[PDB]
C-alpha cells in the first residue's frame, strides 16, 4: 500500500516547524565549509574526513561541479549531499538545457534548488535533506554571486559565510578580515586560514579540499580556437599547489 | 493516503462530523426568514475593527444564480470552495439540461459535496453549514433549506445557525408563525434585523441583507439602507 | 517497541518480525530433503487430525515447471501463494529465452521475491521454509528457503517440528556414504528418516508422502512415488522403527 | 495546400551599426478575402521584437506563448530579457509541437544591451537557428525580399540609410505578393529609444 | 494494539491474529453440513430467520449445475466470494469448454484470499465455505478456512457446535461411502448429523435446506414442503 | 505499521479548530514585521528582515520581496522558505489570466486561489500548511487598488492598513490613530517606517534591514509603477523621515 | 551540406561549410553548422537542419551530464550510442545526418549515423548531398597515417570540390581538428574561397525617398516615474 | 522516542535507524580483505560452512556484477542478493545506452544514491549489507570502492571489512608506510595473493583452508575466482617463501 502520504514536516507547539530545525542541527554535527566572496571570483573551501586512514581521498568529492561556471559544496550529511547534487543538475538540464539552451544565471539556479528542498517538506514518504549548501557561482548579469541554500528550502546572498560545525567562529573570524574589495589570491589565503580554526585534525593540502570559481581557464572545456567561447570558470586546485598555499596564509 | 481521519466513534458518531458541528457554533452567524413574496439570508459580517473596506472583504452571500443565492455559518475559509462548486453544478444543470437552477437541486447538490468526505478515508468534510434560499422558476413559492456538514438536508420557514442560535430561535418563536409569514417584503427584512442585532450587535455595521423577490430580482443592500429600519425599529 | 514492523532495526543487529516467522514453520510439518547425485528426493508428513479426510488428496508437493519439485512447511495459505507466483515465473522464462528455467534461475527469484516483503510495513512477510530441487544440465541441485529470504546449497535439508530428528540422521547417511548416494536408494531414506521425526510428533499420526526428481528413473522430471513403490518404502519405515 | 499559405504575410529584418530594424505588412486575409488591414505581426518583450509569418491562427498563439515565458524571465531577474537567450526559447517552443506542428516563421531582432551589437535570427516551421549579421527574412514571399535586400544593402548602416533601405524592400516585395500589401508598418530600432513608423503605400 | 490493530504485523507465534478473530466469527455464525458419497455430494444447513415475522435465510448459493457453495459466517464477505467463483467457472466454461473442478476452484479462492490479508489496510475473510460439486473426478467436498487453506473430506461440518457434527460423520463413515447411487440415504444421515450441532435450535421443514448434485442430478436445492420426505 | 506512526496531525480540535493553523500562526510572530498601508495614490509595502546577521549581504537581498506582476507585489511575513512556493504558483496563475484573456489578473482572483491550495492541505492528503502570511499590494480596474491580508488557514479579509510578523498588537494600534484616509504616498511612507522603529527587533531601525517598496500611480496616464529601491535610496528616505 | 570526416592514426579531422540553404534559397552566407555534443565531441550536421540542431541540443545535455558524473573526457561511442536508439523508434521521421567525431582515451573516433538509426565506421566518412563530389577527391589522394597538416588540407580540398559541384556547399570552409591527448583547435574560416564581386555603384537616397503614413514614438526603455 | 523508529532526525541531526544498518554486518562472523596489486585486484574472504549438511561449493559472497568487477558482500545474505540484483541492472543498462562498461567508480555512486533514497523514506529499511567492489579499469587502473549503507562512499587503496577489521586495517597500514606507495609491488599476481593471505593469518590470529577462504581475482579486462583447489597450491607457497 502507500498510507505515507502525511507529511513528516509539522509544527511544534511552540511554534517554528520542528523537522527542519533538527535538519538545521545535522550541520552542527557536520564538517565545516566556508565561501568568501571577492569581488573578482569566488573561493569555496571544504574538509576532507574518512572513516578509515586506508580510504581515498583522491576519489571522496565534497566540492563537486554544477554547470562550468557554478560550484557547489556542502556541510552536514554526506549521503544526503549525494542524491541531492544530482537532482540539482537534472532540474539545470531538463529546465535550462532543453528550454532556455545555456548555462543558468546563478540567481535562477539557486531559486531552483530551494524548491526540491521545500518539496521535501510537503509530501508524506519523505523528511527534508539535512545539509546546508554554498553555491557560489559567476554569471555575466547579476556578476559574481555567492549564495547559501539552507534545509528550510530558503536562500540568501552572503558577503561571505560559513556552514558547519564552526560556523559561528568562522563569521567571527570573516567580520575584521573582510572588506568590500578583495582580490581572488587573499580570497584564498583568509579562506583556508578560517578554515584551519574549525578543523580539529591535521590541516594538509593533501586532506584540504580548495576550488576556486575564479579566473576562466579554456584548456579546460576541451576545444581552443574560438575565444569568444570560454572553458569552466570553476577550476580545482590540485594537492601540491594547495600546498604551495599553506606557506602563503 | 488512504489512512482514515473518519472513524467511528462509540455513540455511534464520527469524530470529524462532530467536530464541524462544533465549527459551526463558533463561528459566522445567520439567520433565514422566507416571507410569501420573498427569501432573506442575514449572515454576520466580520469588520469589527477600525478602517476595513466592506467591498473586499469575504462575501458572506454569494449569488449562485439569478434567484438562488447561498449563506453559510461557521468557519470563512472551508466555506468558500463550497461556493466555488455549487457555482459550476449550478452552470452544468443549465448547459446540458436548461432551466435556471432549482433551489432544491443545489440544496440537494451541497449536501452530496458534505457526505462524500465524511464517507471517505484519507479527507475531512467542510466545517460549514448552509442556507439555501430561493425560488424555483414558473412557481411564486419561496423555499428556505437548511443543510448542516453532515450531509442532511432540511427545509425550514424560519432558521438560524451559528452562534447563539438558541437565543435567536426563542425571539423568533412568538413574531413569526410557521404557517404564515410575513405578507410584505419589508417586513421580512425588519424581522431578520432584528434577530441579528442580538447577537452580533454594534449598529448596522455587521449586518448584511440580501432579498431574493420572484421575476429574477436580487439585489444586496448595503449597511446604510440598514441604518434607516433600525431607527424604526427602536423607536417601535 | 522494534516489534511493530518489518522497517524497525534494532540496536542488537536485528529483525525480530523476520526471526519471528522461522517459529511460524517451526510449528509445521516435518519435510526433509535427500540431496542425491542424480536428483532429489522430498519427503514430506502429512499430519491426520482425524480420519473423516481423504489421505493423499490434501497437496503440499506442487510441480513448478515440468522439472522443479515444490513442497512447503508452516502457515500453509502463504506457501500455496508462494508457489503461486514462482509458476508465473517458470511461464515467463520460457516465453523469453524458450528454455524451461533452471533450478539455480529458479531459487534466484524466489529470494528476490521473499525479500521484498520484509522491506515494506505495506506488505505482510511469509510464513513457509519451502524446499525445492531438481535436474539440470548443471547437474543436480537441492535449496531450501527462509521466510528472511535466505538459501544456500544443501547436503541435506529439513524443517518442521522433527527437523533435528531428520538432520541428525543425514549427518549420518553421510558417513555411509561419502560419495553421495543414488535416488533410486533415497527413497527408501527418504521415508525412514519421517518415522525418525515422527518420534517428535508421537501423539498424532501421520501419512507418508514422497516425491522425486531424478535423471537415472524419470529421465529428469519431476513426478510422484505412488503404488508398489510407495508401499515398498512403507513396509522399510515400519520394520526399522519397530 | 499548407496552412502558411493561406492569409500569407512577409516580415522582413535588418542589421544596421549598433541599430537593427524590423518590419512587417498589415495584411491579414483569409485566402483571397482580405480580412483586415489593421493587425501587426511584430510585438515586443522587453526590447526584443518579434515579428512572426505564416497562418494566423499560429501567429497569434505563439504571441501568447511567448508572452508567459518572457514575463517569468522579467520577473525573476527584475529586467528584459536579451535578444540571445530569446532565441533559443524560440526554438525549443516550436519543437514542442512535433504532430500538428508550427507553419511559421519566426524572426528575431533586438540589440544585445552586453556588447553593444546587433543580433538578429531567424526560424521556420520546428526550428533552425539562422545566424546573420545581414538580414534575415520570413514568410511567404521571402523570395522577393530576399533578391531585393541583398541588391540594396551594403555593411553597416546608420539608422536612417537603414530607414530608407527596409522601407524599399519591403514595398516593392509587398506590392508583388498577393497576400501582402494592405499598409506597412516599420519600427527602427535604437538603444534608447524606438520610431515606429507607419508608410504610406499603395492600396492593393 | 501491536499486532492487533494492524494486518501486516507478525507475531512470534508464527500467526497473524486477525485470522483466528474471523474464526471466531464461525462460532458465533451459523452451522452447515456437507457429506458425499463417491457419486453425490450433499449439503444441510441450518436456516435462521431473522425474528417470527421473518422469512429465514436462505444459506446456500447455487454456483453452477455442477457446483454450490455454503456460507457459515458474515453474509458480506461471502459476497466476494460467491462473485469470484461463478466469475471463475463461467470462465473456465467459455475458455477450455470445460466444467470446472472442485480441488482447482478452491487453490484459486485460497491465494485470492491472500493477497487481500497481504495488503496493509485489508481483511481476512471471516466466512467459512462448504464447497460441493462434481467433476469427473467424481464428488469433492472441500472446507474452506478463513485462513484460506483447502482440505478435501468425505464429510466435514463447519459453524456452531460442527465438532459434534465430525463425531457423527466419523462413525457413519464406512456407513455412507458405501452406499452409491441413493442421494436419500446421505440426505437422512446429514440432517442425523446437525442434530448434533443444536442447541434448542430445531429443525423444521422450513428451517432445514437440502442441497445436492449429482452425476445425472443437476444442483438443486430442495426446500419447503419438499425436505419434509426426508424428515 | 502506517497507523502506527500517524497521531492525527490534521483534524479539528474540540472548538473545531485545526491544531496545524493554530500552531502555525505562532511560528509567523517568530518572524519580522510586515506591514501595508494604502494610500489613495498607492500602497506601500515596507518589510523587517526575520535575520539580520555579522557579515550578512541586505544590499541586493530580496527575499521579502517579490514581484508577482507588474501591478501586484507581496511583502511576507513568516517562513521565507515556505513562501516560495506559492510565490511562484502566483506567478503562474497570473501569467494565465493574461495568456487566455489578453487582460491583467484581479487582486481578488490571486489572493483567493493561494488560499485555496492553503484550505485544501487540511482538507486532502494530510499535509501541513505552508506558515505563512502574506500582505497584498495590487491593481485592478473594478476595486482600484486592493489590499489583503492571508493567513495559514486560507482566508481573505480587507484592509486599510494592517501588520503582520512580530508586534501585530503595538504596530495595528499606533496604525489606527495616526493613519488618515486622505494620506499621500509621501504621508504613507514615512508613516510605514515610523512604525516599524516601533516593533524593530533590534533597538535601531537601518537601512539594510529595511526593504521598501511603493507602488505608484504619479507614473503617467495613471499607470501603476512598482518600485523596490536600491539600498541608497532607502538610506536617502531614511534619513529623510529623521529616524537615523 | 557537406561534411567530411577522415579519421587517421594520430587523430581526426571534422570540416563543414558555412553556406545555410533552406530549399534553393540560401538562408545564410555565414552560420556555424559545427555543433557540440561536448567539448571533445563535435559534429556537423546535413540534411534538413532544424533536426540536426534539435538533437545534438537534446543528446548534448545528456553527454554533458555523464561527464559530470564521471569528471572525466567523454567518449565518443556514449554519444553514437544515444543518437541510434533515439532515432531507431520514429524508425527515421527525425533527419539527422550527422558526421559524429571525436577523440577519447581508446583512440581515435569517426562515424556517420542516419535517420533510420543506421551507424557505419570507416577511416573516413562523408555525408550529406555533396558528399558524392567530396568522395572521389579524398580517394586519390588519401593514404594511411596521414599527417595532420596534410589531412587538414585534403579534408578542405574535399569541400572545396563540393562547392564547385554541389549546390548546398558554398560560401566558407572551416575546420576542426582533433587530436588525441590534447585540446580540439577550432580553426574558423580555415579556407575562404569567394568574396562577393564588388559592385559598381552605391545605393544611397535622400530621405523620404520611400513615402511615410504617420509616426509615433515607443518606448521600452523602462517605466516611469512621474 | 520515534525518531530512531523511521528516518527522521534527531535534536542531533542523526539518524539513529540508519546507524544501526551497520551494526548488523558482524552478525554473520565474515571477513574481507582487498588489496591493489601491481596488475590485480585481489580479495580473499572468509566462508563459513559451519555445517557437512550444508555443501560448501555453493557458499558464495562473490557475485560478479561485470565481466571485469566483483563484489564482495560482508552482511546479512538477503540484502547481499537484493544489493547484487540491482547493481548487476544497472552496470548492463550504462552498456547498453553508453556504448561501454560501467565505471566501478559510477557503479559505487550509483549504489550510494539509492542506499540514501532507502533512508529517505520513513517505511524503507536499509539494505544493511557492506559492499566491497574491486576492479581493475583502464582509466582508474586498480580500484576499490566501498559503498555502506548510508550512501557515503569513497575510494580505497585497501580495505577490510569484518567484526575483526581494526586488526586487519592496522597491518595494511604499516605495510604501505613502509613501501610508501599504494599498491604492493610484485610481479606475478599470484604472490599478491599469497601475500594477503599472510595479512590475513597475522590479524585474525587463524590459518585458514581452502574452504574457510574463497578467492576473487581481477586482472586486465577480467574478474574471476580461484577454484577451492587453486587456493590449496597457494597455502603450499607459503611454506615456499
Amino acid at each position: 500500500t502507500d498510507r505515507y502520504s502525511f507529511s513528516l514536516t509539522t509544527f511544534s507547539p511552540s511554534g517554528k516547524l520542528g523537522q527542519i530545525d533538527y535538519a538545521l542541527t545535522a550541520v552542527k554535527q557536520g564538517v565545516t565549509s566556508l565561501g568568501i566572496k571577492a569581488t573578482n571570483g569566488v573561493v569555496i573551501a571544504t574538509e576532507k574526513k574518512s572513516s578509515s586512514p586506508l580510504a581515498m581521498s583522491e576519489t571522496l568529492s565534497k566540492v563537486s561541479l554544477l554547470t562550468p561556471d557554478i560550484g557547489a559544496v556542502y556541510s552536514g550529511m554526506g549521503p544526503d549531499y549525494r542524491v541531492l547534487v544530482d537532482k540539482s543538475r537534472k532540474v539545470a538540464h531538463t529546465s535550462y538545457k532543453r528550454i532556455y539552451g545555456e548555462y543558468p544565471p546563478t540567481k535562477l539556479l539557486v531559486s531552483e534548488v530551494a524548491k526540491i528542498m521545500q518539496e521535501a517538506t510537503q509530501s508524506g514518504g519523505v523528511r527534508p535533506f539535512g545539509v546546508s549548501l554554498l553555491i557560489a557561482g559567476h554569471d555575466e548579469f547579476n556578476g559574481f554571486s555567492l549564495y547559501q541554500v539552507d534545509p528550510s528550502g530558503s536562500y540568501f546572498p552572503w558577503k561571505a559565510t560559513a556552514i558547519g560545525k564552526g560556523s559561528v567562529a568562522a563569521k567571527t573570524f570573516l567580520e575584521k578580515r573582510w572588506n568590500d574589495e578583495l582580490e581572488l589570491e587573499d580570497a584564498i589565503h583568509i579562506a583556508l586560514l578560517t578554515l584551519k580554526e574549525s578543523v580539529e585534525g591535521e590541516f594538509n593540502g593533501d586532506t584540504i579540499e580548495l576550488a576556486i570559481i575564479g579566473d576562466e581557464n579554456p584548456d579546460l572545456l576541451g576545444y581552443t580556437g574560438i575565444p569568444t567561447d570560454k572553458g569552466p570558470r570553476f577550476r580545482k586546485l590540485t594537492s601540491q599547489e594547495i600546498n604551495d598555499r599553506l606557506e602563503a596564509l | 493516503y488512504d489512512r482514515a481521519l473518519s472513524i467511528f466513534s462509540p455513540d455511534g458518531h464520527i469524530f470529524q462530523v462532530e467536530y464541524a458541528l462544533e465549527a459551526v457554533k463558533r463561528g459566522t452567524c445567520a439567520v433565514g426568514v422566507k416571507g410569501k413574496n420573498c427569501v432573506v439570508l442575514g449572515c454576520e459580517r466580520r469588520s469589527t475593527l477600525k478602517l476595513q473596506d466592506t467591498r473586499i472583504t469575504p462575501s458572506k452571500v454569494s449569488k449562485i444564480d439569478s434567484h438562488v443565492v447561498l449563506s453559510f455559518s461557521g468557519l470563512n475559509a472551508d466555506s468558500r470552495i463550497l461556493i466555488e462548486k455549487a457555482r459550476v453544478e449550478a452552470q452544468s444543470h443549465r448547459l446540458t439540461l436548461e432551466d435556471p437552477v432549482t433551489v432544491e437541486y443545489l440544496t440537494r447538490y451541497v449536501a452530496g459535496v458534505q457526505q462524500r468526505y465524511t464517507q471517505s478515508g484519507g479527507v475531512r468534510p467542510f466545517g460549514v453549514s448552509t442556507l439555501i434560499a430561493g425560488f424555483d422558476p414558473r412557481d411564486d413559492e419561496p423555499k428556505l433549506y437548511q443543510t448542516e456538514p453532515s450531509g442532511i438536508y432540511s427545509s425550514w420557514s424560519a432558521q438560524t445557525i451559528g452562534r447563539n442560535s438558541k437565543t435567536v430561535r426563542e425571539f423568533l418563536e412568538k413574531n413569526y408563525d410557521r404557517k404564515e409569514p410575513p405578507a410584505t417584503v419589508e417586513e421580512c427584512v425588519k424581522l431578520t434585523v432584528r434577530s441579528l442585532l442580538e447577537v452580533v450587535q454594534t449598529g448596522a455595521k455587521n449586518i448584511e441583507i440580501t432579498v431574493v423577490k420572484p421575476d429574477s430580482d436580487i439585489v444586496a443592500l448595503s449597511s446604510e439602507e440598514i441604518n434607516q429600519y433600525v431607527t424604526q425599529i427602536e423607536q417601535e | 517497541g522494534y516489534d511493530l514492523s518489518n522497517s524497525v532495526f534494532s540496536p542488537d543487529g536485528r529483525n525480530f518480525q523476520v526471526e519471528y516467522a522461522v517459529k511460524a514453520v517451526e510449528n509445521g510439518t516435518t519435510s526433509i530433503g535427500i540431496k542425491c547425485n542424480d536428483g532429489v528426493v522430498f519427503a514430506v508428513e502429512k499430519l491426520i487430525t482425524s480420519k473423516l479426510l481423504v489421505p493423499q488428496k490434501n497437496v503440499k508437493i506442487q510441480v513448478v515447471d515440468r522439472h522443479i519439485g515444490c513442497v512447503y512447511s508452516g502457515l500453509i495459505p502463504d506457501g500455496r501463494h508462494l508457489v503461486n507466483r514462482g509458476r508465473e515465473e517458470a511461464a515467463s522464462f520460457k516465453k523469453l529465452y524458450k528454455t524451461p528455467i533452471p533450478i539455480p534461475a529458479f531459487a534466484d527469484r524466489l529470494g528476490q521475491y521473499v525479500q521484498a516483503h520484509t522491506l515494506y510495513n505495506s506488505v505482510r512477510p511469509f510464513g513457509v521454509s519451502t524446499i525445492f530441487g531438481g535436474v539440470d544440465k548443471n547437474g543436480a541441485h537441492l535449496y531450501m528457503l527462509e521466510p528472511s529470504g535466505s538459501y544456500w546449497g544443501y547436503k541435506g535439508a529439513a524443517t518442521g517440528k522433527g527437523r533435528q530428528s531428520a538432520k541428525a540422521e543425514l549427518e549420518k547417511l553421510v558417513d555411509h556414504h561419502p560419495e553421495g548416494l543414488s535416488a533410486r536408494e533415497a527413497v527408501k531414506q527418504a521415508a525412514k528418516i519421517i518415522y525418525l521425526a515422527h518420534e517428535d510428533n508421537k501423539e498424532k499420526d501421520f501419512e507418508l508422502e514422497i516425491s522425486w526428481c531424478s535423471l537415472s528413473e524419470t529421465n529428469g522430471l519431476h513426478k510422484f512415488v505412488k503404488g508398489d513403490l510407495l508401499q515398498e518404502a512403507i513396509d522399510f519405515a515400519q520394520k526399522e522403527i519397530n | 495546400s499548407d496552412p502558411s499559405s493561406i492569409n500569407g504575410g512577409i516580415v522582413v529584418a535588418m542589421t544596421g551599426k549598433d541599430c537593427v530594424a524590423i518590419a512587417c505588412d498589415l495584411r491579414l486575409g483569409s485566402q483571397s478575402l482580405g480580412v483586415s488591414n489593421k493587425f501587426e505581426k511584430i510585438f515586443h518583450y522587453g526590447h526584443v521584437f518579434l515579428g512572426i509569418t505564416g497562418l494566423a491562427t499560429d501567429v497569434t498563439t505563439l504571441n501568447e506563448m511567448f508572452r508567459y515565458k518572457t514575463n517569468l524571465y522579467k520577473l525573476k531577474e527584475e529586467r528584459a530579457i536579451e535578444p540571445e537567450t530569446f532565441t533559443q526559447l524560440v526554438s525549443s517552443s516550436l519543437y514542442e509541437r512535433r504532430f500538428g506542428p508550427y507553419f511559421v516563421g519566426p524572426v528575431v531582432a533586438g540589440i544585445n544591451s552586453k556588447s553593444g551589437k546587433p543580433f538578429i535570427a531567424g526560424f521556420d516551421l520546428i526550428g533552425c537557428i539562422d545566424e546573420a549579421k545581414d538580414f534575415i527574412v520570413s514568410g511567404t514571399a521571402s523570395d522577393q525580399l530576399f533578391g531585393m535586400c541583398e541588391s540594396l544593402y551594403e555593411p553597416n548602416l546608420e539608422p536612417e540609410d537603414l530607414f530608407e533601405t527596409i522601407s524599399q524592400a519591403l514595398l516593392n516585395a509587398a506590392d508583388r505578393d498577393a497576400l501582402s500589401g494592405w499598409g506597412a508598418v516599420v519600427y527602427i530600432i535604437k538603444k534608447d529609444e524606438v520610431v515606429k513608423r507607419y508608410l504610406k503605400m499603395r492600396q492593393d | 494494539n501491536n499486532y492487533d490493530g494492524d494486518t501486516v504485523t507478525f507475531s512470534p507465534t508464527g500467526r497473524l491474529f486477525q485470522v483466528e478473530y474471523a474464526l471466531e466469527a464461525i462460532k458465533q455464525g451459523s452451522v452447515t453440513v456437507g457429506l458425499r458419497s463417491n457419486t453425490h455430494a450433499v449439503l444441510v444447513a441450518l436456516k435462521r430467520n431473522a425474528d417470527e415475522l421473518s422469512s429465514y435465510q436462505k444459506k446456500i448459493i447455487k454456483c453452477d449445475e455442477h457446483m454450490g457453495l455454503s456460507l457459515a459466517g458474515l453474509a458480506p464477505d461471502a459476497r466476494v466470494l460467491s462473485n469470484y467463483l461463478r466469475q471463475q467457472c463461467n470462465y473456465s466454461s467459455l475458455v477450455f469448454n470445460r466444467k470446472l473442478a472442485v480441488e482447482r476452484a478452491g487453490h484459486l479462492l485460497c491465494d485470492k484470499a491472500q493477497k487481500n490479508t497481504q495488503s496493509y489496510g485489508g481483511r481476512p475473510y471471516g466466512v467459512g465455505l462448504l464447497i460441493i460439486g462434481y467433476d469427473k473426478s467424481g464428488a469433492h467436498l472441500l472446507e474452506f478456512q478463513p485462513s484460506g487453506n483447502v482440505t478435501e473430506l468425505y464429510g466435514t461440518a463447519i459453524g456452531a457446535r460442527s465438532q459434534g457434527a465430525k463425531t457423527y460423520l466419523e462413525r457413519t463413515l464406512d456407513t455412507f461411502i458405501k452406499i452409491d447411487g441413493n442421494p436419500d440415504e446421505l440426505i437422512k444421515a446429514g440432517v442425523e448429523a446437525i442434530s448434533q450441532s443444536l442447541r434448542d435450535e430445531s429443525l423444521t421443514v422450513d428451517n432445514l435446506s437440502i442441497a445436492i448434485v449429482g452425476k445425472d442430478t443437476p444442483f438443486t436445492i430442495y426446500d419447503g414442503e419438499a425436505v419434509a420426505k426426508y424428515i | 505499521g502506517s497507523r502506527r506512526y500517524d497521531s492525527r496531525t490534521t483534524i479539528f480540535s474540540p472548538e473545531g479548530r485545526l491544531y496545524q493553523v493554530e500552531y502555525a500562526l505562532e511560528s509567523i510572530s517568530h518572524a519580522g514585521t510586515a506591514i501595508g498601508i494604502m494610500a489613495s495614490d498607492g500602497i506601500v509595502l515596507a518589510a523587517e528582515r526575520k535575520v539580520t546577521s555579522t557579515l550578512l549581504e541586505q544590499d541586493t537581498s530580496t527575499e521579502k520581496l517579490y514581484k508577482l506582476n507588474d501591478k501586484i507585489a507581496v511583502a511576507v511575513a513568516g517562513l521565507t522558505a515556505d513562501a516560495e512556493i506559492l510565490i511562484n504558483t502566483a506567478r503562474i496563475h497570473a501569467q494565465n489570466y493574461l495568456k487566455t484573456y489578453n487582460e491583467d489578473i484581479p487582486v481578488e482572483i490571486l489572493v483567493r486561489r493561494l488560499s485555496d491550495i492553503k484550505q485544501g492541505y487540511t482538507q486532502h492528503g494530510g499535509l501541513r500548511p505552508f506558515g505563512v502570511s502574506f500582505i497584498y499590494a495590487g491593481y485592478d480596474d473594478r476595486y482600484g487598488y486592493q489590499l489583503y491580508t492571508s493567513n495559514p488557514s486560507g482566508n481573505y479579509t480587507g484592509w486599510k492598513a494592517i501588520s503582520v510578523g512580530a508586534n501585530t498588537s503595538a504596530a495595528q494600534t499606533l496604525l489606527q490613530m495616526d493613519y488618515k484616509d486622505d494620506m499621500k504616498v509621501d504621508d504613507a511612507i514615512e508613516l510605514a517606517l515610523k512604525t516599524l522603529s516601533k516593533t524593530t527587533d533590534s533597538s535601531a531601525l537601518t537601512y539594510d534591514r529595511l526593504e521598501f517598496a511603493t507602488i505608484r500611480k504619479g507614473a503617467n496616464d495613471g499607470e501603476v509603477y512598482q518600485k523596490i529601491f536600491k539600498p541608497q535610496e532607502i538610506k536617502d528616505i531614511l534619513v529623510k523621515t529623521g529616524i537615523t | 551540406t557537406t561534411i567530411v570526416g577522415v579519421k587517421f592514426n594520430n587523430g581526426v579531422v571534422i570540416a563543414a561549410d558555412t553556406r545555410s540553404t533552406q530549399g534553393p534559397i540560401v538562408a545564410d552566407k555565414n552560420c556555424a553548422k559545427l555543433h557540440r555534443i561536448s567539448p571533445k565531441i563535435w559534429c556537423a550536421g546535413a540534411g534538413t537542419a532544424a533536426d540536426t540542431e534539435a538533437v545534438t541540443q537534446l543528446i548534448g545535455s545528456n553527454i554533458e551530464l555523464h561527464s559530470l558524473y564521471t569528471s572525466r573526457e567523454p567518449r565518443v561511442v556514449s554519444a553514437l550510442q544515444m543518437l541510434k536508439q533515439h532515432l531507431f523508434k520514429y524508425q527515421g521521421h527525425i533527419g539527422a545526418y550527422l558526421i559524429v567525431a571525436g577523440v577519447d582515451p581508446t583512440g581515435s573516433h569517426l562515424f556517420s549515423i542516419h535517420a533510420h538509426g543506421s551507424t557505419d565506421v570507416g577511416y573516413y566518412l562523408s555525408l550529406g548531398s555533396g558528399s558524392l563530389a567530396a568522395m572521389a577527391v579524398l580517394e586519390s589522394h588519401w593514404k594511411q597515417d596521414l599527417t595532420k597538416e596534410e589531412a587538414i588540407k585534403l579534408a578542405s580540398d574535399a569541400i572545396q570540390a563540393g562547392i564547385w559541384n554541389d549546390l548546398g556547399s558554398g560560401s566558407n570552409v572551416d575546420v576542426c581538428v582533433m587530436e588525441i591527448g590534447k585540446d580540439a583547435e577550432y580553426l574558423r574560416n580555415y579556407l575562404t574561397p569567394n568574396v562577393r564581386e564588388e559592385k559598381q555603384k552605391s545605393y544611397k537616397f535622400p530621405r523620404g525617398t520611400t513615402a511615410v503614413l504617420k509616426e509615433s514614438i515607443v518606448n521600452i526603455c523602462d517605466i516611469q516615474e512621474e | 522516542g520515534y525518531d530512531r523508529h523511521i528516518t527522521i532526525f534527531s535534536p542531533e541531526g542523526r539518524l539513529y535507524q540508519v546507524e544501526y544498518a551497520f551494526k548488523a554486518t558482524n552478525q554473520t562472523n565474515i571477513n574481507s580483505l582487498a588489496v591493489r596489486g601491481k596488475d590485480c585486484t585481489v580479495v580473499i574472504s572468509q566462508k563459513k560452512v559451519p555445517d557437512k549438511l550444508l555443501d560448501p561449493t555453493t557458499v558464495s559472497y562473490i557475485f560478479c556484477i561485470s565481466r571485469t568487477i566483483g563484489m564482495v558482500v560482508n552482511g546479512p545474505i538477503p540484502d547481499a542478493r537484493n544489493a547484487a540484483l540491482r547493481a548487476k541492472a544497472e552496470a548492463a543498462e550504462f552498456r547498453y545506452k553508453y556504448g561501454y562498461d560501467m565505471p566501478c567508480d559510477v557503479l559505487a555512486k550509483r549504489m550510494a544514491n539509492l542506499s540514501q533514497i532507502y533512508t529517505q523514506r520513513a517505511y524503507m529499511r536499509p539494505l544493511g549489507v557492506i559492499l566491497t567492489f574491486v576492479s581493475v579499469d583502464e582509466e582508474l587502473g586498480p580500484s576499490i570502492y566501498k559503498t555502506d549503507p548510508a550512501g557515503y562512499y569513497v575510494g580505497y587503496k585497501a580495505t577490510a571489512t569484518g567484526p575483526k577489521q581494526q586488526e586487519i586495517t592496522t597491518n595494511l597500514e604499516n605495510h604501505f608506510k613502509k613501501s610508501k606507495i599504494d599498491h604492493i609491488n610484485e610481479e606475478s599476481w599470484e604472490k599478491v595473493v599469497e601475500f594477503a593471505i599472510t595479512h590475513m593469518i597475522d590479524a585474525l590470529g587463524t590459518e585458514f583452508s581452502k574452504n574457510d577462504l574463497e578467492v576473487g581475482v581481477a586482472t586486465k579486462d577480467k574478474f574471476f575466482t580461484l577454484s577451492a583447489e587453486n587456493i590449496e597450491e597457494r597455502l603450499v607457497a607459503i611454506a615456499e617463501q
